[PDB]
């Protein structure tokens, strides 16, 4: 039945300045598999981004992956949007750079 | 491989 | 070695926007190296270590069976839709098929289905008999009793299955034996000192990895949130542990990664 997703949202690599790198955001344990995710900047789309094929756990649950090429400029707000049917209203998992 | 599909069948 | 073969299904009549109605997702140790959908209408390889050991018979066969499969799995759609009194609606089937050669050099088989997020059916090797979880799967047991489906099975989870796994294994055992080191940081955050202390990995293959955070010494895991293991895009894997600490704490706390990369387990403190 219907669980709500459990999202992460990191780099590929610890990120720095200038620096070329990856962001992700993971969506998983979640039901129906109807879910839309979407990587942002400073509340914009971002360009790259690439959706893994529908998957589970041995739990039955639902997980995408969705990751696009980015170099981080700092200043700029991050995040992942998730959507679903167990959520009232769009999620907003904000990337700390750690740097 | 994968299966033959009829032992996907319901 | 531990290796498995996971063959996994989803049939769904709302994906939705822009997305396939029906995938299926072939894995090797966990690492992914067959696709198909309903778009696409193409069994395709997923690492480079597959490409090179099939030839285009393989992919040939491989695509029939699977686009019968999603015919199979259409009709499923519509009869446990029926059997469940249903219109229209959000709804999937699941099925998950594959093998495991354990460690100590014994099979495992797998042959499951879930509908709507739920058991419906699980094959029981042991007694050689379907399952039937619910109601609403007594009449799959019923057809699998009759059609003679049960030996077939046999035949691929004890036969099929493990032959190609050992093929797999063998075609990729470079790729897959790989070892990935991870790049480490520690981040810490919030108030007067140093609050929330986090360790991130970043980038380690294979799979498995104790993150622990360690008080003098002593492990604080009651105490640890975890974020659990999640993949990067490249194949690698990615995780993070945080620990609540007093401001001031910052130099008491140690980080310990242990990862089979690793000879020692790493050792990192927040500066």
């Amino acid at each position: 039945m219907d669980l709500t997703p459990k999202v992460q949202v990191y780099s590929r690599f610890p990120a720095s300045a200038g620096t070329k790198n990856v962001l992700n955001c993971f969506a998983a344990g979640f039901h129906p598999p109807k879910i839309s995710i979407t990587l942002m900047k400073d509340g914009v789309p971002m360009e790259g981004a690439q959706y893994s094929d529908m998957s589970f756990n041995d739990d039955w649950t639902f997980q995408r992956l969705v990751h696009a090429d980015f170099t981080p400029s700092s200043g700029s707000t991050y995040a992942c949007k998730v959507e679903h049917e167990t959520l009232k209203e769009p999620q907003v998992y904000k990337w700390d750079p750690e740097f | 491989r994968e299966v033959d599909e009829q032992l996907l069948s319901v | 070695e531990l290796h498995t073969l996971r063959y996994i299904r989803t049939a769904m009549t709302d994906p939705g926007p822009g997305l396939p109605w029906f995938v299926d997702v072939g894995y090797v140790d966990g690492e992914l190296f067959m696709h198909y959908n309903s778009t696409a209408r193409r069994a395709v390889p997923r690492t480079e270590w597959i490409a090179a050991n099939t030839d285009q018979q393989y992919w040939d066969r491989e695509t029939q069976i699977v686009q019968g499969s999603e015919q199979i799995n259409r009709e499923n759609l519509d009869i446990l839709r029926r059997r469940y009194n249903q219109t229209g609606g959000s709804h999937t089937v699941q099925w998950m098929s594959g093998c495991d050669i354990l460690e100590d050099g014994t099979i495992r088989g797998y042959h499951q289905a879930a509908y709507d997020g739920r058991d419906f059916v699980a094959f029981d090797k042991g007694t050689m008999t379907l399952t039937a979880a619910v109601p609403e799967a007594v009449p799959t047991k019923r057809k699998w009793e009759e059609g003679g489906y049960a030996e077939g099975l046999k035949q691929y989870l004890e036969e099929t299955c493990v032959e190609w796994l050992r093929r797999y294994v063998e075609y990729g055992k470079a790729e897959l034996g790989r070892r990935e080191r991870p790049e480490v940081r520690v981040w810490g955050k919030e108030a007067d000192g140093i609050l929330t202390l986090s360790c991130r990995a970043h980038g380690f293959y294979p799979r498995p990895i104790v993150v622990s955070w360690l008080k003098d010494g002593a492990v604080r895991g009651q105490d640890a949130q975890s974020g659990g293991i999640v993949p990067n895009g490249d194949g690698t894997y990615h995780t993070w542990v945080t620990i609540d600490a007093q401001p001031g704490d910052g130099d008491k706390y140690q980080c310990r990664v242990e990862h089979a990369s690793l000879p020692q387990p790493g050792l990192y403190s927040w500066r």
